[PDB]
């Protein structure tokens, strides 16, 4: 997708201040407890049966982590996610059978971590920037759908 | 279906909104239509530029009829008749607009309400919201 | 909220399918799986092949969920209780996939059910199949 | 999007077999009919007050067939539905701001309207192949929002 040269930086701005190491756990821990279907595909994961046993579980945090990394890989390529995102599509899509709202809910679980996490700072068009930013990675990751 | 808890959660967060309800109503609004454009269609008529009296007037309208289902929440289909009416019948409002606004319900108490916004909480609030919404789409006929 | 018209409507499609209902299941069934291949994944036991018994006894079941729905249309709620507990708890049946099973099952009656299949009708079946499906993804908690 | 050679034949088969000039409007009516907001975009088109009103308003018809044309047109690009639906999508989302889902909701409500008039012949098999080509129409449509 594009963003505008402001959005570019009210986005690189905010997400250079993220803690890399926790957010993701955050997300992918919120995602389990507020869709919990989706822990439909994390059997492996151990104790997912309180939210405070999700948001300490190590494998979510661990998880998460990588999960996190896939987005900020997609921020370095704004304009070719389709490209970046081909893998974890195919992974997603042909082998895991993720349904692709669940992409939409991730996202939009992301955008209200952040949104904890930054306060006032997470201003509404630092919003909207970010709201174009995980639509665009969950219609990459949705690609092998297409 | 919310359960007892639930319905101690939304019950707190509401407490903990307090007079702020208003103004957090005008913000989710603001937030909805920069970040879903296709929604400000329904407000042709209303200037939606920051610090818009029309935009924080209508969050109050927002902000309590929210307030009024959390004090009716085993009958909000009661409470929102008149509303989905409205919602339904008269603006023909998409469904799928009441996801956008919830999301950004929520977005602006995570932004406001940092000890309040534990996961817990965000699921029961997220719930709330969704019968909310459900309730405000049910006059479809 | 269905209204007395699409109680009227509903019957009548239900009144027509007769003796059907088990064997329009498992085609709805089957329409899903080919069509929608993401929903094969809550069936890694069954076998999904055309003509499969687990395939056509299923539907048998769902058909009978649905005429117990239909038999019971003021109180879905509480004739659904046992099988939403089922369907959110047990299984984690993610909520999209409602929506495409209920699609699949109004192009079975539509497919079986010319003269039935009125636009009114299809909006009424499709009203029932949507208020089902809220019954039965409300116990995600 | 991509059709096998079963795909594409039990596709084009039926389609041949399609009164373009009353499946369009048959569509549109039934939208209008099942998904009462959608009216919303249609003010100028008269008399919608009763599923009988909807579908015998000869604007409705009209309008259908312009709709169904878009989807021959379509059939006729499986390959190539971005370039095909471009004028179409900076109308329906620049212009208009048709929410997607409603584009998918046409596309199965179509389906719905060749089960209808196709019978038995609209096999499950036939289905899978249609909803392949409903999918990629409604994406194409909303490559403008992407
Ligand atoms: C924005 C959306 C998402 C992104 C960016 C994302 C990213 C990732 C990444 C980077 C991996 C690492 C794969 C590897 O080890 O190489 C992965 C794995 C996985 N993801 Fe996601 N994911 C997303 C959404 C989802 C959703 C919503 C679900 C489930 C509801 C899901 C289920 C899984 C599973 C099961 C694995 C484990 C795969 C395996 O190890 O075999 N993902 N994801
Ligand atoms: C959280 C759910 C919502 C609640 C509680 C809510 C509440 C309200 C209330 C209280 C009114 C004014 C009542 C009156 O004056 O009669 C209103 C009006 C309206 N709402 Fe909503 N609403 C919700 C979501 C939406 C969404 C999804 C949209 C569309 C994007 C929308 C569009 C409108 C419009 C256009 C009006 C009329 C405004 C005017 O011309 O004065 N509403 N809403
Ligand atoms: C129209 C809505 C639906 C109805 C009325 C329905 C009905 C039923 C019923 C009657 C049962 C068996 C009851 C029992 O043995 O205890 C069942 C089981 C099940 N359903 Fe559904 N269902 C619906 C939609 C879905 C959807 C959306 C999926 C997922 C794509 C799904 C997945 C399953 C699975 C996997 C089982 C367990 C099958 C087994 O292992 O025996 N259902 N359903
Ligand atoms: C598969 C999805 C759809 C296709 C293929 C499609 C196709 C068309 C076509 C071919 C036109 C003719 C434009 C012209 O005169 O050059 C058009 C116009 C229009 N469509 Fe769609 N459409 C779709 C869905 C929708 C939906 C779902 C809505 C509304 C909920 C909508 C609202 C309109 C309106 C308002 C016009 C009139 C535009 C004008 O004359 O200014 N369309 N559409």
């Amino acid at each position: 997708v594009h963003l505008t040269p402001e959005e570019k930086s009210a986005v690189t701005a905010l997400w250079g201040k993220v803690n890399v190491d926790e957010v993701g756990g955050e997300a992918l821990g919120r995602l389990l407890v507020v869709y919990p279907w989706t822990q439909r595909f994390f059997e492996s994961f151990g104790d997912l049966s309180t939210p405070d046993a999700v948001m300490g579980n190590p494998k979510v945090k661990a998880h998460g982590k990588k999960v996190l990394g896939a987005f900020s890989d997609g921020l370095a390529h704004l304009d070719n996610l389709k490209g970046t995102f081909a893998t974890l599509s195919e992974l997603h899509c042909d082998k895991l059978h993720v349904d692709p709202e669940n992409f939409r809910l991730l996202g939009n679980v992301l955008v209200c971590v952040l949104a904890h996490h930054f306060g006032k700072e997470f201003t509404p068009p630092v919003q909207a920037a970010y709201q174009k930013v995980v639509a665009g990675v969950a219609n990459a990751l949705a690609h092998k759908y297409h | 279906v919310l359960s007892p808890a639930d319905k101690t959660n939304v019950k707190a967060a509401w407490g903990k909104v307090g007079a702020h309800a208003g103004e957090y109503g005008a913000e989710a609004l603001e937030r909805m239509f920069l970040s879903f454009p296709t929604t400000k269609t329904y407000f042709p008529h209303f200037d939606l530029s920051h610090g818009s009296a029309q935009v924080k007037g209508h969050g109050k309208k927002v902000a309590d009829a929210l307030t009024n289902a959390v004090a009716h929440v085993d009958d909000m289909p009661n409470a929102l008749s008149a509303l989905s009416d409205l919602h339904a019948h008269k603006l023909r409002v998409d469904p799928v607009n009441f996801k956008l606004l919830s999301h950004c319900l929520l977005v602006t108490l995570a932004a406001h309400l940092p000890a309040e916004f534990t996961p817990a909480v965000h699921a029961s609030l997220d719930k709330f919201l969704a019968s909310v919404s459900t309730v405000l789409t049910s006059k479809y006929r």
